[PDB]
């Protein structure tokens, strides 16, 4: 099998899952704000503008890529210990050529060992950040990445921010990356907070590193006391997706499933807490009885 | 309780007395609003000027607009006007921004 992020189920099924909220998406700024533009619309002008948001919005709600971590790089391209008595210390040498991609990019060192290595992933990065100086990068890592901070961000309910800072400041692919992204989905697991990121880009990310950490709890519970069925149903149907192979998947599927069924199935199958799942899949169920 | 009032101009003003020569008058003009959006103003006039304060204050609760804002602190769209020599100009500015006018202006 071949899942992955970027698949078109995987993909369809976190952009239904994430949601639009236009009010979310579309939010006030801190920027130096300007005067406010009117106009008079019909009916009709304020669709066409309502679904130009729409298109606009999704832009903006687009997924940062996942990705596994890279390895380290080590590799000598040669040696002469000549150079070595000259006891200077370390040159750091740089290709700037405008049509490069950044991965393509030649970055190299010469050490006081006299020998000619190529560069570290942090310390090509640092230095392509200087040449190509690119916004929201420090070229020296930012403080706020110190576990004291985290919590101290995460305390003001900020998290949307931290994994904005590290989409701009990191790589995708880096060690820091995966380290502060995947702590703090363990901070909005243990806090309950799901529904911060919802209608985030950053979703995608939740319902990835729980997937594959299988623990789908609090989104399962949030998803049901949210009054979202349907959330719940595709989310289930995602971890048949990334565990096809299991007593779980191909019994609670091919016995039978829908919403009830595999919700409930997959309810007990999945036994973190499925006394809370139970619990919260009668509530909803019953809130149906006396609303219809 | 709610209205404040400032002194927007005071002024030494003369006239010809046929018995006295020159005769002195204090005019204020005064205005007054309660952050409310209600405002106005009035002119008074007397020979001691404290007599004066007291009679702007008063001709001018007489006298009140109400002025709608938007989102209750700009204006709602900008206003060129001229009225009688002197020409007004007005953009309505987003919020970070205060007041930026003639001291009368600011005042009012």
């Amino acid at each position: 099998r071949k899942p992955t992020f970027m698949d078109e189920e995987v993909q369809n099924i976190l952009i239904k899952m994430t949601g639009l909220d236009l009010q979310k998406i579309f939010k006030p700024a801190l920027q130096e704000l300007k005067p406010p533009t009117y106009k008079l619309m019909t009916q009709a002008q304020l669709e066409e503008a309502t679904k130009q948001a729409v298109e606009a919005a999704k832009v903006r709600l687009k997924m940062p890529p996942v990705l596994e971590e890279r390895a380290p790089i080590n590799d000598v391209l040669a040696e002469d210990k000549i150079l070595e008595g000259t006891e200077t210390a370390k040159y750091v040498f740089t290709d700037i050529s405008y049509s490069i991609p950044h991965r393509e990019r030649f970055i190299v060192v010469r050490e006081p060992s006299g020998t000619l290595r190529k560069a570290s992933w942090e310390e090509r990065d640092r230095m392509i950040q200087v040449y190509f100086p690119r916004e929201g990068r420090r070229i020296l890592t930012p403080v706020i990445f110190k576990e004291e901070n985290l919590q101290t961000m995460y305390s003001q309910d900020q998290h949307v921010d931290v994994l904005n800072l590290c989409v701009a400041q990191f790589e995708p692919d880096s060690a820091e990356y995966i380290k502060i992204h995947h702590h703090t989905y363990e901070d909005i697991d243990k806090c309950g907070k799901y529904d911060l990121l919802r209608s985030t880009r950053h979703f995608g990310g939740m319902a990835w590193y729980f997937v594959n950490k299988k623990k789908i709890d609090g989104l399962l519970i949030d998803q049901i006391q949210r009054d979202l069925v349907s959330d719940a149903t595709s989310l289930v149907h995602l971890y048949h997706i990334l565990h096809p192979x299991x007593x779980x998947x191909x019994x609670x599927x091919x016995x039978x499933x829908x919403x009830x069924x595999x919700x409930x199935x997959x309810x007990x199958x999945x036994x973190x807490x499925x006394x809370x799942x139970x619990x919260x899949x009668x509530x909803x169920x019953x809130x149906x009885x006396x609303x219809x | 309780d709610d209205f404040d009032t400032r002194i927007l101009e005071v002024r030494n003003v003369f006239n010809m007395t046929a018995k006295e020569g020159r005769k002195r008058s204090v005019r204020v003009l005064v205005a007054v609003g309660n952050g409310k959006g209600a405002a106005g103003f009035a002119i008074g006039k007397a020979t001691e000027r404290a007599d004066a304060f007291r009679k702007a204050k008063n001709r001018a609760v007489h006298y009140l607009h109400y002025i709608e804002r938007y989102e209750d602190h700009t204006i709602y769209h900008d206003i060129s006007l001229k009225f009688k020599r002197t020409h007004i100009k007005m953009k309505k500015q987003p919020r970070g921004y205060g007041l930026h006018c003639h001291r009368a202006i600011m005042t009012i």
